């Protein structure tokens, strides 16, 4: 049931976790290649968590919404001076999806963290749960917590160009005010970079 | 291992036939299936 | 440096990866993996630039479609000199300790 | 075998709940590295083609149960028709290349040339979908040129794939989707 | 004779050192002191060097003319960013200030780097070889070196108001060109931030 | 890594003086007698032409990584589309011996004929160059004639080399030479 | 060892493939590459 989770200097509680849900690995693979020539170096100031807005859940929104983000997004603290003060940098992620209702609304909301895309087509939606997922069911739990590890073609990436990891959300069935419930969701996101390592650095102006 | 179907070493070398593999230092889907709870989970009468 | 017995200077050499545009003054490249030295008995000094790339093995050509140049800079600027006028520095290049070079194409040279 | 649905935890309870008991169940036709081994056969361009795995059409064996996979590693296999002189680079040769003899070239010999060329790129493992539709240059494993390529198939050797993607069956206007099958 | 050092990623060569000048200890005091609470990390990326113009020295300039800077100057790269992502840090100081001339100026030159300081009435130049201090005299070297520790009223400082270091330069003998000698010197530094320390996180904007 | 310039000692620093950790560099096309065994294409002659491995063009791969070397001992291979009896003398037979059964002599057999003929000559090794631009008589493998030679290949055996030899890139105009790559 | 990737001795005996070598009574440019001087030359910091 309650589940304390830190992430460097930052924590975060939730009464209700059912669990996390490892995805693809538990650890990660050999991080010292032959291509960087061992020019790496590991930064522990930036493993702390952040926030931003999803999108509102409402009862207007029928089976299908996703309303996904590609991440590594913009960031206003230490790992979002990281890619503009260095080159190639590699990081896996721990997310957390928390949608506060009620105990009496109906419905049901599937989170997954998927590799490399840009869109999903309509039938591809019925076969999400193949990658690491987890669904928020208003009953029970209110966080999903997923756990990744990075992955990609080439070892180190250039996030400037790829983005490799895509939350997306989707609205398994809708969201129903029967009673007593809350008269609508608000969907945020809790994702927090870890083991983050970066080589080759900049020129500044 | 594919279709490949002959009791008979092949007749050229192991370098020649693919590209050698190189070290540093199913998987994972196949520990998945393996973890699957199936036991009863309440108490059976 | 082949410069006479009473001109000195003093010289830096940085590399810049892809993704910036290459350095323009040494006061702002001096954040790269630059190195300097200074002429003096020993006449000659010798800068491996490194290997850095996203993909494992990097390519030999440059096709037009690619004008970004996805390797980099190597930039050489000189900090300050002595009675240094008109003297010159001849440079040389050689292969690595560990130089590999694969996927051998004779391709229209001659 | 009431269990917290919302956990993403596989939950595959058995026959042996009511009285069942599951016989033996034995998978080798469905290996990923053996229903991949099949001579895909893709659709031939002219003079000069490029030896890409993603031009294979997307609703063949070989062509959808590689659309699965979000990278693969595997080495190759051809047999083509050419009627000529065919020639391979390696990649990243510059297009100009396959036009000299010093490149690993067969002589024309019917009907068919069945090669079996080596996996050659920078990155240590391709990959279906690219998160930039077009993929880079660097995803492919050479071309080829012949006077006029009339045939051209596909057979990766040692395959192995990482991080399943989805499959989709055809829709069926009907409850069932009905069709012939072969009978005496 | 010839020393190369090393800070980081970066490196320098002379070939006329006369030695480092050790000043007023070898290694630092204990850096987990009582008043942060353990909450403090030793970043490592933000220990290259960097470069700055001080002057240009020349034939009119008589015996008494500094032209100090205070430091930690504003940087571009890393360690100029942490000062603006963090309250407290702390860190020595490793400089290098370099004077090309030729065998055949005569002159001298002094540089000390000494604690906290705003302006130096003439009568206390004769006795400026009290703090960390070397000659640059172009008829045998060309560069100084010297290497201080970090060190102030309390332990963390906040850079934003107290700068405790200022690099000083001093006209000793005035620059002669007598027959070959090059017209004049332009006098540049080589300074590098060593053992830096940092605790106390800013929300950014 | 200062060290007297005009001594020709090499010197070869490497990348663990600011940090950095060498990977593991093999190399095995770059050998010399790797590279060198690929059927290199010269512009055939009419019914005799003389076998000598420096009638080959000096661009292409074998033709190049040859003029890099002063002198060189290889076996030798041909391959030819002889429209006849092609028959083979050894080196320094009188020019009319090409006219004589006796000699080894291949009969047409589509579409080629692969020999593998030995090294034949007085000179312990071979030269490139010649500080006698015409070389002597001494420096050849034989001459071969048919009724009419269609194609003809060279493919040294065993080479090995001695003495290197300035090689050379092609000179751009714009300040990198940029051109096509295959893509996708 | 060239392009030769058979794992069966050639039909043909060692003399009639190719011409035995005589002895009387990469060998230099790799003894030249391992002679390269590496270390600082001078007193590191």
């Amino acid at each position: 049931r309650i589940l304390t989770t830190r992430n460097g200097h930052t924590t975060s509680t939730t009464q209700s976790s059912v669990g996390i849900t490892h995805g693809y690995a538990t650890a990660e693979d050999f991080v010292n290649g032959p291509n960087t020539s061992g020019l790496e170096t590991r930064v522990i100031q930036a493993e702390r968590f952040f926030k931003t807005h999803l999108f509102d859940w409402v009862t207007s929104d029928p089976f299908g919404r996703y309303y996904l983000l590609e991440l590594p997004t913009d960031h206003k603290g230490v790992y979002g001076s990281l890619t503009d003060s260095y080159a190639y940098m590699r990081n896996g992620w721990d997310v957390e999806v928390t949608a506060v209702g009620n105990q009496f609304n109906g419905g049901c909301l599937l989170v997954a963290m998927v590799p490399e895309l840009c869109s999903i087509e309509q039938r591809e939606l019925f076969q999400l749960t193949l990658f690491p997922h987890q669904f928020i069911n208003p009953r029970t739990n209110m966080t999903a917590h997923i756990k990744v590890p990075f992955v990609g073609v080439n070892r180190y990436d250039q996030y400037k160009v790829h983005k490799p990891w895509t939350l997306v959300v989707m609205v398994v069935a809708p969201l129903t005010v029967n009673t007593e419930g809350a008269p609508q969701i608000k969907v945020y996101a809790n994702i927090a970079p870890t083991n983050v390592h970066v080589a080759g650095e900049f020129p500044s102006k | 291992s594919g279709n490949t179907g002959s009791i008979i070493n092949n007749y050229y070398m192991q370098q020649y036939q693919n590209s050698m593999d190189t070290q540093l230092g199913n998987d994972w889907f196949s520990k998945l299936a393996s973890s699957a709870f199936s036991g009863l989970f309440g108490a059976l009468l | 440096f082949t410069g006479p017995t009473d001109a000195k200077a003093r010289y830096m050499i940085a590399y810049a990866p892809p993704g910036m545009e290459p350095p323009k003054t040494p006061e702002a490249a001096a954040h790269c993996i630059h190195a300097e030295w200074d002429t003096g008995l020993n006449s000659k000094f010798t800068f491996s630039i490194p290997y850095l790339s996203a993909a494992d093995y990097a390519y030999t050509a440059s096709d037009a479609a690619e004008t970004t140049n996805v390797q980099g800079w190597v930039c050489l600027f000189q900090i300050t000199h002595g009675k240094a006028e008109g003297d010159a520095l001849v440079v040389l290049a050689s292969a690595g300790k560990d130089f590999e070079l694969r996927l051998p194409v004779d391709a229209r040279q001659q | 075998t009431t269990s917290t649905g919302e956990s993403a935890d596989p939950v595959t309870t058995t026959v042996e709940n009511y009285g069942g008991e599951t016989q033996v169940q034995r998978r080798h036709h469905t290996d990923v590295s053996f229903i991949l081994d099949r001579f895909v056969k893709v659709t031939p361009k002219d003079s000069i083609n490029v030896l890409d795995l993603m031009q294979t059409p997307s609703h063949t064996l070989v062509g959808a149960l590689l659309r699965t996979a979000t990278y693969y590693f595997a080495d190759l296999e051809v047999a083509v028709k050419h009627k000529g002189d065919l020639t391979w680079v390696p990649n990243g040769a510059p297009v100009a290349a396959l036009d000299n003899t010093t490149n690993p070239t067969a002589y024309h010999k019917a009907p068919l040339t069945r090669l079996a060329l080596p996996y050659t790129a920078p990155h240590r493992v391709l990959a279906t979908v690219y998160n930039g539709r077009p993929l880079p240059t660097s995803f492919n494993y050479g071309a080829i040129k012949a006077t006029r390529v009339i045939e051209l198939l596909y057979r990766m050797k040692r395959a192995e794939t990482y991080c399943p993607r989805p499959l989709l069956a055809v829709h069926p206007s009907a409850a069932r989707h009905k069709q012939k099958i072969v009978a005496p």
